[PDB]
């Protein structure tokens, strides 16, 4: 149900270009902002480049009636370095279960990386910002 | 079959040669872009020195490129229903249907043709070379420089010069290549969208019965159909001839053009290996000082303090100590505690200048960070703390020429995006020429509001600064 | 294969190429336009300075746009009722169907052709470049100047002075590139419209009895076709230098733009005035007396009665002196410019000030009575297009005024008010006027933002 | 429930700092950062001033899935002139409502403030980032 | 009754007052800003002297579940020149009648006026904004 | 039914152009002005610029017996800035429900705006006039 809702914010603080790929919520759908019934493909964000000073918001909402929660995994690659995978985010606002889980992997010395603003105990997950730094 | 040697050995050639192309005459460097000048800035010559180069070229490149994607999708639905008994019978029918389709077309052409037709190369020698055959200045370019030197005052000189070489010109072409190019540019772009839809809705009912042979019927229907057809196409076509040397009433007649390339009379510079400042061909006492008064900075070394407060911060923060002489100013906040750098215009404003400085203003929105009150300009540091337009230290804060600036290297310091602060470093380089100041200018990368400007990384160079100039 | 320094080593080219471009003679920059003056206004030089430039250019430039919507529906109905005993039986039928079509379609072509052909860069040494090659001014020119100069009062020397610069020009061409430019242009635009509409009805009935029969029936139906179409061509062919007889012919003016004696002026990228090429002391003078408008700062009173404003609203205070004027309300609390017309209404020549009539309906501000002009404040109360201070207060030429910047105060719409501020570069006075930001009322005039040009106020000068 | 839940991260983005004031809780509780079950008082929070650097985040949400919505009141003021109200931002996730209400109040000309992150639309009202510049 | 009501702004768009007189409301009753319960007077708007550049509002709204509509007259007057007549307003938002009637009566060329909002056709008679302008 | 009705008033008493989008209409049916039975379509509206000193009205009304009310949503933005975001506004004059809602969302400290004459208590919304002025 839409009473299940995420918004992402990647916030390019660094000087240099991130890369968006492998954008794809296993639970949910991928919505604008300011009105959840206007779907928007992961086609809309899959390579897509954040330039320094930009900020990417991606909305995610468990369809109405969906009883599946908001979940998926989006990856950060360095546009540079062979699109080398710089984080792999992977979010999770399960309907069932009240914890929700927000976590980070990926190895890169280069890019220096801040996130806050997510729920883990109860109900949806937040507004979660996300600093890419390119050390 | 003539080539230049046989121009050079004749003085009416030779010298229609020279005076077809400006050899005599520098190139100035308007801020519009470089024109040559109308004075002749060098003796005439006896010869040239050449090499003979005929080895012509043409090279013709096409590409095309073609993409179409068509949709199309349909749906109907239908529903029929039926009730009866033995007295009373009912029907009811509902069909619907709806199509679309879609093509979207793009095509990309683009043919680039270059012949290219050389005669060879004609060199001039500067003073540096030490060789006896030397370019002589024109004895009235030499006056003049005499005459800007002779000034009373330092900015009487400046201006003089500034005059002296909006005439004469900035730079002089000492390698030129001499031959006909032709240049054909086309591009040809085309799109097109169809569109078209289709939706129809069909509805029947009826009822029928009868008792005792009093019986009856009824029948109803209503149908609807809509449709749409939206078609766009869009074609552009753009073809450019540039012609430099050769005949160029034959521009466009690549055959003749072509067949012309060997005609003396039609030879053109069509391209410059070596250009050589102007103020490089004056005799060195002159030399040195013509070079110190067109640089458009002065420069000055002060003692800095450290700018209490900033206490979170991984390096400290440094800035003049002290109220900036008047007239003077200050390029931004440096972790440098030994020293800062104090700069001073050397010309003044004047119509159809672009000043070496630019002031500062407090942002428009959501941002405590200086901006740029002209477009291009740049600044070394952002700003820790509030920015005053009016009072110091932020009144004397100003901005660089985008020429007087290179790019730098960051030095990142702090353990957190929070904290994180570049200390902005010269790029070094094997000519000892395109040198910066090791300002160790401070850039937070992180600044706190919104709509802030973007993040300073830039250098000094050492060239354009005048130290020590007593003045 | 001649180019410039042919023509200009050559006495009689030379003269030629300075005759029919016009060289010697300024531009009269008029109401109109501008237009070359006949007469000469520097002295024939002995050569000409140039630089050769032959990298011809040709450069076409063609968009095509179509656009094609087609539209149809249609509709049907149909009944049918029937009814039966064992001595009669009754039925009706009935059936209808509407359609409708439409289509709109739009094409549009543009084709831009330009050939270039140059030949050089003339230049001309103005005395300010200090060089010894300066251009010489007509002995004739001197002489007029000096008359003009010598006029017993001021405005006979500025009517001297305007007459001057009618027939010799108001600016003089220094540098100037030579050569051969064709321009073709053609713009043709299609528009058709197709409507089609089509309703048909039908009704049915009858009846048997007890024997018996009977029979009836009724078409109808109705037809519309409506189409309409427009299709504009035009085509401009513009020929400077050259053959100017092979204009149509664009590969006979290719191969004409080699001949010296179609040689013509096809840019200008350097200008200078006239008065600028005077002598110093002559120059200040004839800059001084062309200046439209004397000046004169005066003091300034609140007016009183603003309080719901963020600042004191100002005006010139005491009368306005016999013959000045005022150019609108300020938040300068310290002065006030007056100006003053410097040349008198004449036949042809628009006037320095218009003055200002009250609003057409619903506003209490002032209009411009001249069409262009501007006036530089908001008016803060009645606009009296009869008393004072309207009757002295006036609006100014467009050349008289550059856009200006805005300082808003105010914490509420129906608060606020605009400073504006001269945008520090052409230097404009810091005038301090107001323009209030939500004006009372509707079918108000347009906000001003210029400010005054510094280069048109003459103060001092004893007037 | 600590189903309703919100965050609200004032961000001093200028160089003049701000105090809290006002800050009372109507409905639902205030609990320390992450944690719901640790409930803090307002007493924490009230009167606190927030430098140009520092960021001050309330945890508020209801009552243990008690179904409880979490609702409250605060006020920021400027304490270099005395105290004066700089603005006045009312939250609320009730239970029996999916709808919230974020609502900002006040009036300042000498003083800014932006804010992100809301979501009033369903769910719980979402951590919300407010950064407040002294203009 | 509160479903037919009248929202009158005279605004003063010239240099001189305009003297409310005569208000008298027939059907209905005077009620005060966004509050219909508030049942205000006519000794609060009688007599008054609307300022230039400033605005007077009357409100009114039929009685609560009366079945009752809106209706009442004022004139505006010149108090320079003796209190003449400006122009004599009359409303009519009835309970009974869909239509509703704003009619702007009396004549004096001295001053000029218009009208905007009135909505007579359905539904309430809408608010209206008669701006007045001595000329 | 036509008892419940929206006018809005755009005047753009700034010096810059604003731009109207997302004019979408849940409930109720744009109308002509002064005639509810002429409707108008949403594309009437979509993109169109109110100039300065320019009034935009924009006319909603749910259609007779519709009992439906009249909601709906749109969003003024900045035609410079890549049509930027200037607010959001929300109105709803429901027909069953004896309260409208008239609500302004979106954070662009660069614009001014300011509105009055909406009227929650009961029936229709009413004409409401919105001033906009950007900085």
């Amino acid at each position: 149900a839409y009473a299940q809702w995420v918004i992402i914010i990647i916030h390019n603080v660094g000087s240099q270009d991130v890369k968006i790929k492998n954008l794809k919520a296993s639970w949910g759908k991928l919505h604008a902002d300011g009105d959840k019934d206007a779907e928007v493909s992961a086609s809309n964000y899959e390579g897509k480049i954040v330039k320094p000073d930009e900020k990417l918001q991606i909305n995610a909402s468990g369809r109405s009636d969906a009883a599946e929660g908001t979940t998926g995994t989006f990856d950060l690659v360095d546009p540079a370095d062979g699109d080398k995978q710089v984080r792999h985010f992977y979010w999770d606002s399960p309907w069932g279960s009240k914890t929700n889980t927000w976590t980070v992997s990926g190895s890169n010395t280069k890019w220096m990386i801040e996130y806050s603003g997510q729920n883990l105990d109860s109900g949806a997950l937040g507004t979660i910002t996300v600093d890419t730094l390119k050390k | 079959g003539d080539t230049l040697n046989d121009v050079i050995q004749d003085p009416t050639r030779r010298n229609k040669l020279i005076n077809d192309n400006n050899l005599l005459k520098g190139i100035i460097m308007g801020r519009d872009g470089p024109v040559p000048s109308s004075r002749e800035l060098i003796v005439r010559p006896d010869t040239l020195r050449a090499i003979i180069n005929n080895r012509a070229t043409i090279e013709t490149t096409t590409m095309e490129a073609e993409f179409t994607e068509t949709l199309m999708e349909s749906n109907y639905n239908s529903a029929s229903v039926k009730v009866s008994a033995p007295f009373i019978t009912a029907n009811s029918e509902y069909s619907e249907s709806s199509s679309f389709k879609n093509t979207e077309t793009e095509k990309s052409m683009y043919t680039s043709s270059r012949y290219l037709f050389p005669q060879g190369r004609i060199d001039f020698t500067t003073p540096d070379s030490g060789f006896d055959d030397v370019i002589k200045l024109s004895p009235q370019f030499t006056s003049g420089v005499q005459a800007a030197l002779a000034k009373a005052t330092g900015t009487e000189k400046r201006e003089a010069l500034q005059n002296l070489f909006q005439e004469y010109g900035h730079v002089f072409r000492t390698k030129v290549h001499i031959g006909g190019v032709l240049s054909a540019h086309t591009m040809e772009t085309f799109s097109r969208s169809e569109n078209e839809t289709e939706v129809k809705q069909d509805v029947k009912a009826g009822l029928e019965g009868a008792v005792k042979g009093w019986g009856g019927g009824a029948t109803a229907g209503h149908g609807n159909t809509q449709g749409t057809i939206t078609t766009s196409q869009n074609r552009k076509l753009n073809v450019k001839y540039i012609v430099n040397g050769g005949d160029y009433t034959k521009i466009q007649n690549t055959e003749e053009w072509v067949a012309s390339t060997n005609q003396s009379e039609h030879w053109r510079v069509i391209e410059v290996t070596e250009v050589t400042a102007v103020a490089d061909l004056l005799p060195q006492p002159i030399r040195g000082q013509v070079k110190d008064l067109l640089k458009p900075l002065l420069g000055k070394w002060v003692d800095v303090e450290k700018v209490p407060g900033l206490e979170s911060l991984p390096v400290s923060v440094y800035r003049p100590k002290g109220a900036i002489p008047a007239g003077w100013f200050w390029l931004g906040d440096t972790a440098d505690a030994s020293k800062a750098l104090l700069v001073k215009p050397t010309l003044p404003a004047r119509s159809g200048r672009n000043p070496a400085l630019t002031s500062l203003h407090q942002g428009s929105g959501m941002t405590e960070q200086p901006f740029v009150d002209l477009p291009q300009y740049q600044y070394l540091s952002t700003y820790f703390g509030s920015f005053a337009h009016d009072t110091p230290p932020g009144s004397t804060l100003r901005g660089l020429r985008p020429d007087h600036v290179l790019p730098g290297r960051y030095e990142m310091h702090g353990d957190t995006i929070s904290t994180a602060v570049y200390v902005t470093r010269p790029v070094d380089v094997p000519f000892p020429e395109d040198e910066c100041f090791d300002l160790k200018s401070l850039v937070r990368v992180k600044l706190p509001g919104s709509g802030n400007p973007p993040k300073p990384r830039s250098a000094l160079k050492k060239s354009m600064v005048l130290f020590d100039s007593g003045e």
